[PDB]
RNA sequence: CUAGAGUAGCGAAACGGAUUCGAUACCCGUGUAGUUCUAGUAGUAAACUAUGAAUACAAUUAUUUAUAAUAUAUAUAUAAAUAAUAAAUGAAAAUGAAAGUAUUCCACCUGAAGAGUACGUUAGCAAUAAUGAAACUCAAAACAAUAGACGGUUACAG
RNA sequence: UUAAGAGUUAAACCUAGCCAACGAUCCAUAAUCGAUAAUGAAAGUUAGAACGAUCACGUUGACUCUGAAAUAUAGUCAAUA
RNA sequence: UUUUAUAUAUAUAUAAUAAGGAAAAGUAUUUAUAAGAA
């Protein structure tokens, strides 16, 4: 998704709207730690 | 570029922009919410209605019961509800001549 | 050295290969899906041994 | 214009030396291409052909999109005197440290002057320099005035 | 997120078949079998019935 | 030994050669008074006063 | 699912081994069909002494009716089956095993896989069946 | 280590029996924690291939291993694993498709000892884990291989 | 307010920012440099005595007049002697 | 190779045929410079 936003930004938006994701989602650093899964409430 | 000393560490101003980019990212993104509302409410609807025609909802004994005749009150209904190829032609006929084409 | 190393497709080129590539994938979508309906009969064939009542 | 590539085919120039075969095979670029007939004029290698990937071209084959992937640059190596005539292959200007020297440097480098840590030329070397996207000899540059990045050493 | 949603309700819906099928393709397709054939009602139903449930 | 390494501050160590006498604070010689005096024996092999 | 069962049905009646395991023939068949499964045979294996003096609960057994079910059904069914199986002191031993119809959809047990014959099409032979 | 349950065998510690100049050890008996399960803390091993990852190339042989064919036979072709090698590299042992020819990135090292020690800081319920010196002493210290001696070192003969 | 910009200083009202593991803040140390000196094949390394350029200081700290420019080796006040 | 022939259904299998030969005498400054030993 970071390319698709680096090569064609409007389906970029598009694609992360449509699937429910935001650009911070998709920009930032992310690793599945435990304080997402803390944060979130994964379990 | 250079300029007088707009505060104690602003020493610069902007003169143009070269690349748009930052400011398409805003446009698209606004853009990209009103059409997936849109769309979203266009599926949403197109799936509605399937479910409904599942709702609604014997091939087999009709087609049979067609077959036979070839009583009348029965199969007209079942009319409304060759006749028999034209019935059971499948999908995979038109692939067929699609390919061919 | 000083002259293009290939020769760029022209557009006509380009529609036809994106035609018989479009027939190759339509193609092999097809023989899938034959043989997905000759497993559905031959399945048919046998359903009668099938107990479901 | 892969740096990177001209390295592997510096490396792979020099591995077919050592095992004295006398064809072999490089990818077909411009960069590449202008580099084999650099080395070609010098006399370092025997015969450039084009071909594909299994071996060169029996006819006249067009270069189109379609077969780039598989279209190879084959070289003829030499071998005198019991000697290999292209003995090393090595680069000046690495990808991690890019070398462009202006044409003083490169006439100073040429006169046995060290500059920028690269060894002055030797004499039966050959340096290729890049200029506007062309690859020629180190004598050529200077004489055409042209600044440009200092890419190889041949010997 | 609408797009999910829809996809796991297309998935749950009842008369769903697996490994491609379609279920008024297979209908047709098996009157077409039973027409060439013809070219016992209640056991023609229990070879759908079995057919549905195998690909169910 | 990469380049990135080297700029980072990879490199050779210094030759650096350490004070032998460092109690003079880099000078020839310092004026001193005796606290006393002591008679040593030197490390083996060596034997003397 | 295609789930092959193999259940070893204990024999306590001489005169009539087969009546018990006609009952949990029954009534395992009866689960699969109402819950929403098919019973795509029964292969009726004969009666054999058991390897070793097995035991379930507390009555030692020497000799079973072993037996075979194919049928097509779903997971959760199928582990509800064999607990009924597990629970049930009729059954000496029970076992359910997956056979994947990854590539043909009709695939016949394991005996007669063993033999040669990969299909019940093939059990049942092939004559008027390319209709 | 912290809570619960479990505890058949094994078994730190402990209690005794032997051996011994002495036994604080090896051997023997009873055996606590632990080993086990669940819910956690911690994040160290000779955590080793003592060999970071990726890419291009590099001469053979033999087996397998996995595919693709062609009619068991083509000692069939394409790949990877394994073994021995050529060149190359190396202080050598040796590596051998990497310890070779090249490119890119990261981590680490700068004599032995003091020392992974002290102090401080961070985290943990704690044991501890991470980070981590300096003074002083010395001309040492280590790796590979060579020839010897030696072994409560093997086998073969006389 | 200045001849002059600016949180430089003084006042007012808003925003939540700014720097930082490519090392902030804090601490220790240090006058800086050259077509100057030493050394090296050179890149560099060391010095900053002597020649030359810049800065700061004239026992310590703050402020004031004059002035174009001084917190002046001035004046006032205090500290030290 | 190329071209053509016969035969067979624009193409395929067989057979023949190949244009690349030119000669002549005479016409320095090179650079900067890295040594180890017990
Ligand atoms: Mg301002
Ligand atoms: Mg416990
Ligand atoms: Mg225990
Ligand atoms: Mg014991
Ligand atoms: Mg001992
Ligand atoms: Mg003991
Ligand atoms: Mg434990
Ligand atoms: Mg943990
Ligand atoms: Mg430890
Ligand atoms: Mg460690
Ligand atoms: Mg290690
Ligand atoms: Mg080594
Ligand atoms: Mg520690
Ligand atoms: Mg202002
Ligand atoms: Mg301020
Ligand atoms: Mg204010
Ligand atoms: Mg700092
Ligand atoms: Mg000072
Ligand atoms: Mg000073
Ligand atoms: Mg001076
Ligand atoms: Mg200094
Ligand atoms: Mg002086
Ligand atoms: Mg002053
Ligand atoms: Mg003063
Ligand atoms: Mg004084």
């Amino acid at each position: 998704l970071r390319y698709l936003k680096r090569d064609n930004p409007e389906k970029y938006y598009w694609t992360i709207q449509k699937l429910g994701l935001n650009d911070a989602a998709i920009t930032d650093e992310f690793n599945m730690d435990r304080r997402y899964m803390q944060d979130y409430e994964f379990f | 570029e250079a300029t007088r000393p707009l505060s104690k560490r602003k020493f610069f101003a902007i003169a143009e922009i070269i690349r748009n980019k930052g400011q398409q990212f805003a446009l698209y993104e606004s853009e990209a919410q009103l059409s997936v509302a849109k769309e979203e409410a266009q599926k949403a609807k197109e799936f509605l209605d399937k479910r409904s025609v599942r709702e609604n909802k014997t091939l087999l004994r009709d087609i049979r019961t067609i077959q036979d005749a070839l009583t009348p009150k029965e199969l007209l209904e079942i009319k409304q509800r060759e006749t028999v190829r034209q019935l059971l032609q499948l999908d995979i006929s038109g692939l067929e001549v699609n390919l061919e084409k | 050295m000083s002259q293009p190393l290939l020769r760029n497709r022209s557009p006509e080129e380009s529609e036809l290969l994106k035609l018989k590539r479009n027939y190759n994938r339509s193609l092999l979508n097809f023989q899938a899906h034959k043989k997905k309906l000759n497993e559905l009969l031959n399945l048919y064939h046998v359903a009668n041994e099938f107990i479901v009542t | 214009m892969s740096l990177v590539k001209l390295a592997n085919t510096c490396a792979h120039l020099q591995n077919c030396s050592k095992v004295r075969v006398a064809l072999t095979s490089i990818p077909y670029t411009k960069l590449q291409l202008q580099f084999a007939y650099n080395l070609y004029q010098q006399g370092f290698l025997s015969s450039l052909q084009k071909g594909s990937t299994m071996g060169p071209d029996k006819d006249f084959v067009e270069v189109t999109p379609d077969n780039i992937s598989t279209r190879r640059l084959w070289v003829g190596l030499k071998y005198r005197d019991n000697k290999p005539v292209l003995s090393s292959c090595k680069l000046i200007s690495k990808p991690n440290s890019r070398i462009h020297l202006p044409m003083e440097d490169m006439k100073k480098l040429c006169s046995g002057v060290t500059i920028r840590n690269i060894k002055p030329l030797q004499p039966g070397e050959l340096i290729l320099v890049r200029a506007h996207n062309n690859i020629m000899d180190i004598n050529e540059a200077i004489s055409k005035k042209l600044d440009g990045e200092v890419l190889c050493r041949v010997k | 997120t609408p797009f999910i949603t829809r996809i796991m309700a297309e998935l749950k819906e009842p008369l769903v078949l697996s490994k491609g099928y379609n279920i008024e393709e297979v209908d047709k397709f098996l009157a077409a079998i039973e027409s060439a054939k013809r070219e016992d009602i209640e056991k023609l139903e229990d070879r759908r019935e079995a057919i549905l449930r195998i690909l169910s | 030994a990469t380049l990135n390494q080297i700029k980072r501050g990879s490199g050779p160590p210094r030759r650096k050669k350490i004070s032998t006498a460092p109690q003079l604070d880099q000078c020839p010689q310092r004026k001193g008074v005796v606290l006393r005096v002591m008679v040593l024996k030197p490390k083996k092999p060596n034997s003397a006063q | 699912m295609l789930y092959e069962l193999i259940g070893l049905v204990r024999i306590t009646n001489s005169n009539a081994p087969k009546l018990e395991a006609k009952e949990l023939s029954s009534t395992i068949g009866k689960l699969i069909i109402q819950n929403r499964g098919v019973v795509r045979d029964i292969v009726p294996m004969g009666i054999r002494y058991l390897p070793k003096i097995m035991k379930k609960d507390q009555e030692k057994h020497f000799r079973a009716y072993h037996f075979l079910m194919l049928f097509d059904s779903s997971a959760a069914v199928q582990s509800e089956i064999l607990r009924t199986l597990k629970k049930d002191p009729r059954v000496i031993r029970s076992s359910i095993v997956k056979v994947d119809l990854d590539k043909q959809l009709d695939r016949a047990s394991s005996l007669h896989r063993s033999l040669g014959k990969k299909s019940i099409l093939e059990l049942v032979n092939e004559d008027y069946q390319s209709i």
